[PDB]
């Protein structure tokens, strides 16, 4: 019953996919025996997690639970557990252990400046006699002291090759059938999260398979996760460009509202759609990039929704004039 | 291993490579002996520790072990801690040159609590004859009024490229690296007035590569290239830069932060173009940068920043 | 409240969600009920198809014993979760009556409702999560939200998500007419559908806009139909015959009149900025106007809208508007 | 020693004629402590000319630095007085209070007694002046302190000092009626150059009396701050030059404005010998004062890199539309401390574009930014202003904002208007209508002061004689309404 | 003066008789009464209308109120002492003073105050000062404490309110009184301090200058009434506050003199005015709407200036220094007029 996203966890190095760059690097680095702190910084839904904890099993054997700390993000961490448990971690001497312990923050990234230097004068009192690790998904937003102090290990997004070869893998422990077009929409609404695809799955197994044996289509995987379809898409854009005002708003209202799409779902995949057209003046292009991203820009903001998406209308038939 | 940011710091007050006026005026000071209540303000990165730290050593010599009291952020700075241990530090006995004294060195004064920069007025005040402090912070406003009021203000500027060119050149003598100019301009460019990024960058690249060359520096950065985004934002046509920051920017995995900070820093030092259009780009990338950071690093959002420097690059 | 008389206490009352309702009538004959997540806008039906599974599943006795309700109203800190709902969680669960078991079946497990699961703390959702799953066979959850991102990944995967729709506006007219009967409540003719578009959405909205314009139109003594105007004038909007008054100005005029007639609009008129949605909505339903002015229309409407979304002057913004869209 | 010490300790006042400004605050401190014993005498009911017989404590604030520890060390000194001097750097608890102070409110000094009291000196060098210093700074550690202190107000037998910086914060309420407040105020610049004058002649240096009123300028009036500034020129040994000490380290932004404003830079020659980088690292060596200064100067000078058509009033509006969008993204800057890498984008916002566009020639002289006194004027205003609000809320049943704009004209032609005209036997009436409104004599000051425009009435206040003041100050002291 | 003449009870209530009769029909139940959210311009009689209500509903005694202040402590150690007007029935909370506890003092004072007992009153004075997340705190205390708080929320131009908010109170405006309603108030008032007026055209001149605010026309009244020793004749120099009359030269002198020389006096103008507790949405206000009324500009120019004040609105509404906008703004009003 435990989820796919916890079930098909890498237990080991070698099961992770798509990161052979940082794998190799810190196998040498654990076989050298010269292990500094780590900054696993990146997108979510990449394998940082997974990958600090099979490294720190692979080196620990079963000392893991007594040579490895976890902490996490703010929880109640003011100025006071960076400056009292840690420390003390980083100070206390273990009973019968040979080496150096371990500490791994997650998504560190949302500390304050006060707690950022208190963890950077901690690291640099302490680093002959324990090793630190931090995970974020921005690298921007840590204090530039901190980011000198260790080595930076960027996770890129994982390409088509490793999420289909998990999407194969996760159908050998798992009596479903995938329709051809259906691993096309999943690799094309992933960005290269492997988190949101095994959310995904798991999903669509659960509501489709009564006999256990069905083909999941294009049409489920798009409701589920709350996307746009490629058609409804093009039918709308088609609307706005060439129906009147009266007919391409109440196309526009009709697609938003009966299939529950926010407008920016809407705006980024009609410049998608836009990016590729073999449109004559320039002009028409800047004014159109430009409008989309201040229509954007104030959605983020929480505006009256009808009126951005009447400007959206304006905007898109005003600038193809030229 | 050791990083070299750490065995190549500076120990005396003449090795720190920098602000030139304030250095002679902490020299003065350490051969004279009358040293007043200092807050040094600055950049992170340009020797602000380092200078307090070498201060006090040539001031107190053989008594830098006794004389000297040392607070950073892991050490807990409270109301009771201000109160007992700094006091009962000030009053302690100890007898030196006529000119020297005893040091507390408070590093990241921005950090301490009001209340606890409160109860610091009265104990610096009554004993200064015997007892003069230094604090450390990046943001002299954080600090109090009166202990802003009671302490002269040192301001570091940020370093120039000369400066730290002349540093580097010192560690790849002392250090027998091969190098170029190429790699020492990327590691300037990289650096932007940082030191200790800039050592640590060319150690990271000599451990890495050995030969310090601007491809590798940029490699080992990970940060997009200057040449590919120089060339993004001076394309002729709209269509070519949207291409190159689509194919080659946007599907490396790039992030939006660090896409706009590098097409920041190439467009200061774009010579070729001129002063005006400089800084009306340069504002049109930093409106970019302050809609990424609000919460939207939505690729339109760089889209339109290309479109809006190519009208503005084109009138 | 009407909103309280007339809640949905079975699930064949409420019939703007049929999607969600069939799925578990079909499952409630099977104790494997799994853990639920229900998101969807305000107003739409989800306490009340949660209190009446609730009540066909249990019965009147059991209500207050094995049944609990935790908003985000009351505490829910860590402590709380740790202690209180911890313990809910591993209690026995009580003896049902005679009584009980000849009319409900009674499940081997309780059931405990944490609406408002937006605003959760991440701790919170953390340590409920261990609190849900090694007691999944004496308990069972049920959390409801509106946006599916504020929940963690892992408390949505054991509890199966369900999305309550939107109520569109031809299925919510009877429910509406419904209300109507049941209340001897006299209404005008073109009022209902006004109610369902300026509560569009939020059906609640439209219940207690109903409600309080009949409670306030029965202290006249007159008996008279509830008209349109007295329901629209308690909802903020600007009445029509103002805004095409404004309408009339800005279609010709000088700025000073513009200017006299704004001030008097915000010195003794209606003080809402829906005059602009409404603007808006006229602007572009209408049949008269040009595709070049339609755009321009849009746009600074769009521009004025952004200027007010910023906690900023309503007049000069206003005004602003009313000059622009008069210039074109 | 001789040399080992600072400047602002070896150049401390030792009398009270020393002290530079806020003369009248000094000599009304110096006539209640004169006139303690006898308001003591009459049980202190009896306002003994002043309306300072009925107050026990005496409460000094006013901005850092300007001479109120001293003056009030000086004034407790002269009388042969004994100092019991209490600070933030003690735990003034309630219990510690309690125990420590109070029971040392009407004892006599065992110091005083052992040290002189054969002699015909004075009879109150057996008694205790009571100093509590930085009472605003009883931070959360100090539990119970304020209501303690304020109750030791009252019930005492010796004079009680209290010295803060901030006297209209809500922490300080307690202490509305119980002492008597008086006001240090920033001195004048006469006293701090002709006290920094004697200082250059006894350190034996020479300084330009230019050097020193831009000194005063930055300092924004701290005495201390210019002593300790001051202290630095003895750095510079290795002359009858001290031009680089001053536009280096002291008058930076001075200089900073001066390189930024040149036209000659933003010429095409001059383009490529300094270039954009060298001014975006300009800005840098002084982040907090140069975006003041550009916004206080950018509009005072004769330009040389106007466009072919473009005037001045035109470059001076875009400077000032790209001065505002700088402040607004200094405040986003300092609205969230890891934003350091916005630093730039400020920097071309707020400074290099506005100076990049009216650059030229200066036409007089560069003068320090204003903004910082106005906006320190501004929070003790609205401190002022919320002081008021809070004493009048029982009966106005208004905005804090809509008392100023709409209240306060009336006010004016209530309480103060009647003392133009009718002379002095309008008191009773004045008195009533302020009672029927909980005010004081202090918040008619307050009221009395902002009347920006037409109505400024700090003339028309000190064209009344003394003796109309006098008498409605010590007539307000005998009925009270709450 | 014009306290003493405020109107304490629903039965003295002389202006909106539809809305006065709309409070005694809601007055006859003091057991189950509804959320109420009141809005309209500034100087209306909302505040009255709700310490009105109150007293038709309650006993007399409800006017006899006292001041308290209760300290409060966030996270950190700061602690705040927010003061709030109780009486022995209600009691009034003004979030004005905390910019950052208004999710943090709400929901908790709330939750102590319908524990110690038949409901209690709560005036939210200024509902739209508060934010998104005070807005959802009060949206929860509604929905929890229903049995014992009744809130009656003032504010003005309700665009900043929640939807959850907005859908449980009843909604209720107080529309500014006309120029022939202001003018029998201010009747009354001559007549009850035996004023001599020499005609009615002094009552409804102060109606036409005050533009409908109430209060400020009572005031303004009192302030012509102390300086004509009581006797207003057809002579009426019509007061003006202390900073109209300096934002009306400031205006003159705009539309005179459009230089940088001229600048920098409107700068040390700005300066004078907003270090003496003025903010900067007014003194904006009271520029853009008296740079429009001057006779010699055009279409063009009025257009261009609104516009201008409209983006220099917004800009003061996302900024920390004033003057620096306000600058701004008039150095565009200068380079559009000439
Ligand atoms: N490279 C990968 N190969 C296989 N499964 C993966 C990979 N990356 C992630 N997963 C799956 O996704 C789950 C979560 O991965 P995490 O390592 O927690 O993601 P992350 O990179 O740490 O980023 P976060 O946790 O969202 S901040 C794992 O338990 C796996 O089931
Ligand atoms: N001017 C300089 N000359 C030579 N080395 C320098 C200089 N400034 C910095 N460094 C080097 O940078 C290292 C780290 O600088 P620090 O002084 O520790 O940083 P910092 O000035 O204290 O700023 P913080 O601590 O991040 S707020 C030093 O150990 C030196 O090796
Ligand atoms: N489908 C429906 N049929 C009839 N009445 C309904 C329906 N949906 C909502 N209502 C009414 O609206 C009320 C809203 O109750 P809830 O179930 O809490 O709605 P809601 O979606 O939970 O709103 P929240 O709590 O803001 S998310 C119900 O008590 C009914 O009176
Ligand atoms: N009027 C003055 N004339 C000469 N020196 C002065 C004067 N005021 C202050 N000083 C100098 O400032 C030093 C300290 O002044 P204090 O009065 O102790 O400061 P303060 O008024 O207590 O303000 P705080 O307590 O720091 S907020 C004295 O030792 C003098 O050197
Ligand atoms: N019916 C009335 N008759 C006479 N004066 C009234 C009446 N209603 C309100 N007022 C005046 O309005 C003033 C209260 O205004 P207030 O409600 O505080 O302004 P706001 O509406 O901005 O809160 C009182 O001083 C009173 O004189
Ligand atoms: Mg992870
Ligand atoms: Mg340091
Ligand atoms: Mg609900
Ligand atoms: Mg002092």
């Amino acid at each position: 019953n435990l989820p796919w996203v916890e079930k098909y966890r890498p237990e080991t190095l070698d099961e992770v996919y798509g990161q052979n760059e940082v794998i190799t690097t810190v196998r040498k680095f654990v076989d050298e025996g010269k292990l500094p702190h780590l900054l696993f910084y990146g997108p979510p839904g990449t394998g940082k997690t997974s990958t600090i904890v099979a490294l720190a099993r692979e080196i620990y054997g079963k000392n893991y639970s007594n040579m490895v700390l976890e902490l996490n993000a703010s929880d109640d961490r003011g100025i006071d557990v960076v400056r009292n448990q840690i420390k003390d971690f980083a100070s206390t001497r273990q009973i019968f252990s040979k080496g150096f312990k371990l500490i791994i923050l997650d998504e560190a990234d949302a500390m304050t400046n006060a707690a950022q230097n208190a963890l950077r004068r901690v690291i640099e009192r302490y680093t002959k006699n324990t090793r630190f690790c931090v995970l974020a998904n921005y690298a921007h937003k840590l204090t530039p002291a901190l980011l000198s102090r260790c080595t930076r290990f960027r996770f890129q997004p994982l390409p088509q090759e490793a999420i289909e070869r998990r999407i194969a893998n996760v159908l050998v422990h798992e009596k479903l059938k995938l329709s051809p077009n259906a691993e096309k929409a999943l690799i094309e609404l992933s960005n290269g999260d492997m988190r949101r695809v095994l959310n995904v799955l798991q999903s669509c197994k659960a509501t489709l398979d009564n006999p256990d044996e069905d083909e999941i289509s294009d049409d489920v995987i798009y409701e589920c996760c709350g996307a746009p379809r490629p058609s409804d898409l093009k039918a709308v854009l088609k609307s706005i460009l060439e129906d009147d005002w009266g007919t391409a708003h109440y196309t526009l209202n009709k697609v938003r509202s009966a299939k529950g799409l926010a407008l920016i779902d809407l705006i980024e995949g009609i410049v998608k759609i836009l990016e590729d057209y073999e449109l004559q003046n320039e002009e028409t292009r800047v004014h159109l990039l430009t409008k989309l991203a201040d229509i954007e820009y104030s959605i983020s903001k929480g505006g009256n929704d009808q009126i951005q998406g009447s400007a959206v209308i304006g905007a898109i038939k005003a600038s193809f004039e030229n | 291993q050791l990083p070299w940011v750490e065995k190549y710091r500076p120990q005396v007050l003449s090795d720190i490579v920098g602000n030139k006026e304030t250095i002679d005026r902490l020299q003065q000071i350490a051969k004279d002996g009358n040293m007043p209540h200092m807050i040094i303000s600055g950049m992170p990165g340009i020797g602000k520790t380092t200078s307090v730290h070498c201060l006090a050593h040539e001031l107190l010599g053989r008594s830098y072990a006794d004389g000297v009291l040392e607070l950073n952020a892991s050490d807990d700075r409270g109301i009771d801690v201000v109160r007992n241990q700094i006091k009962h530090f000030a009053q302690k006995k100890l007898h030196l040159p006529p000119g020297k004294h005893k040091i507390v060195i408070l590093d990241e004064a921005d950090s301490m609590t009001a209340g606890a920069q409160q109860a610091l007025r009265r104990t610096m005040e009554l004993y200064s004859n015997s007892t003069r402090f230094a604090f450390a912070c990046n943001q002299s406003n954080k600090i109090i009024e009166p202990l802003q009021s009671r302490c002269a203000i040192l301001r570091y500027s940020k370093l120039s490229d000369e400066d730290v060119l002349k540093r580097l050149l010192q560690i790849i003598k002392l250090e027998d690296v091969k190098y170029t100019n190429d790699g020492l301009e990327a590691i300037i460019f990289t650096a932007e007035g940082d030191m200790r990024q800039a050592i640590n960058n060319l150690q990271s690249t000599v451990a890495g590569h050995g030969l310090v060359n601007a491809d590798n520096v940029f490699k080992i950065v990970d940060s997009p290239h200057p040449l590919i985004v120089k060339k993004m934002l001076l394309a002729s046509n709209l269509e070519d830069s949207i291409q190159i920051l689509r194919t080659d920017l946007w599907k490396k995995g790039y992030s939006s932060i660090d896409i706009v900070t590098t097409s920041f820093r190439v467009t200061k030092n774009l010579a070729q173009v001129k002063e005006s259009v400089r800084l009306e780009m340069i504002k049109e990338i930093g409106l970019t940068h302050m809609r990424i950071l609000e919460g939207v690093g939505t690729y339109l959002q760089l889209a339109s920043m290309l479109a809006k420097i190519h009208k503005l690059n084109n009138k | 409240p009407w909103v309280e008389k007339y809640r949905p206490k079975n699930l064949d009352e409420v019939t703007a969600q049929d999607h969600a309702v069939t799925v578990l009538k079909k499952t409630l004959k099977s104790a494997n009920l799994p853990h639920m997540l229900f998101y969807g806008p305000p107003g739409t039906g989800k306490t009340s198809t949660i209190l009446a599974l609730t009540k066909e599943l249990y019965g009147p006795d059991l209500m207050k014993s094995r049944i609990l309700e935790l908003n985000a109203s009351d505490e829910r800190g860590i402590s709380i979760v740790r202690e209180k709902v911890k313990n809910f969680a591993r209690l026995t669960v009580s003896k049902p009556s005679k009584h009980d078991l000849e009319n409900y079946p009674c499940p081997p497990y309780k059931i405990i409702i944490l609406d408002e699961a937006d605003s959760m703390t991440a701790d919170a959702q953390s340590a409920l999560r261990r609190t849900m799953e090694t007691y999944s066979g004496v308990t069972r959850f049920c959390l409801i939200c509106n946006y599916v991102t504020r929940i963690i990944d892992p408390l949505a995967s054991r509890c199966s998500k369900f999305r309550f729709k939107a109520l569109d506006a031809s299925n919510a007219i009877d429910r509406l007419r419904f209300i109507s009967e049941q209340e001897n409540v006299k209404c005008d003719d073109g009022v209902l559908e006004r109610i369902l578009d300026i509560s569009a959405g939020d059906l609640r909205r439209g219940i207690t806009l109903l409600q309080s314009a009949s409670k306030g139109a029965q202290y006249l003594g007159d008996g008279k139909n509830i008209t349109s105007t007295q329901v629209e004038e308690l909802a903020g909007v600007v009445p029509h015959d103002i805004l095409i008054e404004i309408v009339e100005k800005v279609k010709s005029g000088d700025f000073d009149e513009i200017k006299k007639y704004v001030n008097t609009f915000m010195k003794s008129g209606w003080s809402a900025a829906s005059v602009v949605n409404q603007l808006h909505e006229y602007y572009i339903t209408n049949d008269n106007f040009d595709t070049n002015f339609k755009n321009q229309i849009s746009w600074l409407l769009f521009t004025t809208d952004s200027r007010l979304n910023n906690g900023t002057n309503e007049h000069i913004q206003l005004l602003n508007l009313l000059v622009k869209i008069s210039q074109l | 020693r001789e040399e080992d010490k600072l400047w602002t300790v070896k150049y401390a006042p030792t009398n009270l004629q020393q002290v530079c400004g806020n003369k009248g605050s000094v000599m009304k401190l110096k006539n209640w402590l004169a006139n303690w014993e006898n308001s003591k005498k009459n049980s202190f009911k009896h306002a003994g000319k002043d309306g300072s017989g009925v107050f026990r404590a005496a409460m000094l604030y006013g901005p850092p630095g300007i001479g109120k520890t001293t003056a009030a060390h000086l004034v407790a000194q002269e009388l042969g007085y004994d100092i019991l001097e209490q600070n933030a750097s003690d735990v003034r608890s309630k219990t510690l209070l309690n125990a420590g102070v109070k029971n040392a409110l009407d004892n006599m000094s065992v110091v005083g007694y052992f040290k002189h009291n054969e002699e015909a000196q004075n009879l109150n060098g057996k008694h205790f002046v009571i100093i509590m210093d930085e009472v605003d700074g009883m931070s959360g550690g100090d539990r119970g302190g304020v209501g303690q202190l304020a109750q030791f107000c009252r019930k005492t037998s010796t004079p009680l000092i209290l010295i803060c910086n901030e006297r209209n914060l809500p922490k300080m309420r307690p202490f509305d009626r119980v002492c008597l407040d008086i006001q240090f105020r920033r001195p004048d610049a006469n006293s701090i150059k002709s006290r920094l004058m004697t200082i250059a002649i006894r350190e034996k240096f020479k300084l330009d009396p230019n050097v020193i009123d831009r000194l005063i300028q930055t300092t924004r009036g701290d005495i201390r701050q210019v002593i300790n500034l001051l202290s630095t020129i003895s750095t510079t040994t290795k002359n009858e030059i001290s031009k680089a000490w001053e536009k280096n380290i002291a008058l930076k932004p001075f200089d900073i404005a001066h390189k930024m404003l040149d036209g000659q830079i933003y010429s095409d020659i001059g383009s490529r010998n300094f270039t954009l980088n060298d001014k975006i690292a300009l800005y840098f060596d002084d982040f907090d004062f140069t975006p003041l200064m550009i916004q206080e100067n950018y509009l005072s000078t004769r330009p040389s890199v106007l466009k072919p058509g473009q005037s001045h009033l035109e470059a001076v509006a875009e400077a000032a539309n790209c001065i505002s969008l700088g402040d607004i993204v200094e405040k986003k800057i300092r609205s969230s401390e890891q934003l350091w890498s916005l630093l730039p984008l400020h920097a071309v916002l707020s400074s290099v574009y506005p100076a990049s566009k009216v650059a030229g020639h200066m036409a007089g002289r560069i003068n320090f930014t204003a903004w910082l006194g106005q906006n320190s004027k501004s929070a003790k205003y609205y401190r002022l202003l919320q002081e008021i609000h809070y004493h009048t809320r029982l009966g106005t049943s208004t905005d804090k904002i809509g008392l100023r704009l709409d209240y306060l004209p009336t006010f004016r032609k209530r309480l103060l208007d009647p003392f133009l005209k009718q002379g002095a036997d309008a008191i009773s009436s004045v008195i009533e209508v302020m009672d029927d409104y909980y005010l004081t004599k202090e918040d008619w000051d307050s009221i009395m002061e902002f009347f920006v425009g037409p109505d400024v009435t700090t003339a028309i206040i000190k064209k009344i004689p003394a003796t109309v003041k006098s008498g409605f100050t010590r007539k307000y002291n005998s009925m009270t309404h709450p | 003066w014009v306290d003493k003449y405020r109107p304490k009870s629903l039965n003295a209530l002389s202006h909106n008789e539809e809305l006065t009769n709309f409070l005694k029909s809601l007055s006859d139940q003091p057991r189950d009464l509804p959320h109420l959210l009141l809005y309209g311009p500034n100087g209306t009689g909302k505040k009255t209308r709700c310490m009105a209500l109150l007293e038709s509903i309650f006993g007399p005694g409800v006017y006899r109120l006292k001041i308290d202040v209760r300290q409060f402590v966030t996270a950190s150690n700061r602690k705040l002492e927010l003061n709030v007007v109780s009486s022995p029935y209600h009691l009034e909370i003004t979030p004005s003073d905390m910019g950052n506890n208004d999710r943090i003092v709400i929901q908790e004072l709330l939750k102590e105050v319908a524990q110690m007992e038949r409901y209690k009153c709560v005036i939210i004075n200024e509902a739209n000062s508060l934010t998104k997340d005070a807005q959802a705190a009060l949206r929860r205390t509604m929905e929890k404490y229903s049995k014992n708080i009744r809130l009656i929320m003032v504010c003005d131009s309700m665009s900043p309110i929640i939807a959850p908010i907005k859908s449980r109170c009843l909604l209720i405006r107080c529309p500014a009184p006309s120029d022939s309603e202001i003018s029998t108030i201010l009747s009354d008032v001559v007549t009850n301090e035996r004023i001599q007026l020499e005609t009615k055209d002094i009552l409804k001149r102060i109606a036409q200058a005050s533009n409908g605010n109430l209060r400020v026309s009572l005031l303004m009244l009192e302030s012509m009434a102390l300086n004509n020793e009581l006797a207003l004749k057809s002579s009426s120099p019509i007061i003006k506050p202390d900073w109209i009359i300096v934002i009306h030269k400031l205006t003159r002198k705009i539309v005179k003199e459009r230089s940088v020389n001229s600048l920098i006096e409107c700068r040390a103008v700005l300066y004078d005015l907003l270090a003496h507790c003025i903010p900067a949405n007014i003194i904006l206000k009271e520029l853009t709407f008296s740079l429009l009324d001057v006779e010699t500009l055009n279409t063009t120019n009025k257009s261009s200036i609104i516009e201008y004040s409209s983006v220099f609105d917004e800009r003061l509404s996302l900024g920390n220094k004033a003057i620096f906008h306000l600058e701004g703004f008039i150095a565009k009003v200068m380079c559009c007029l000439d």
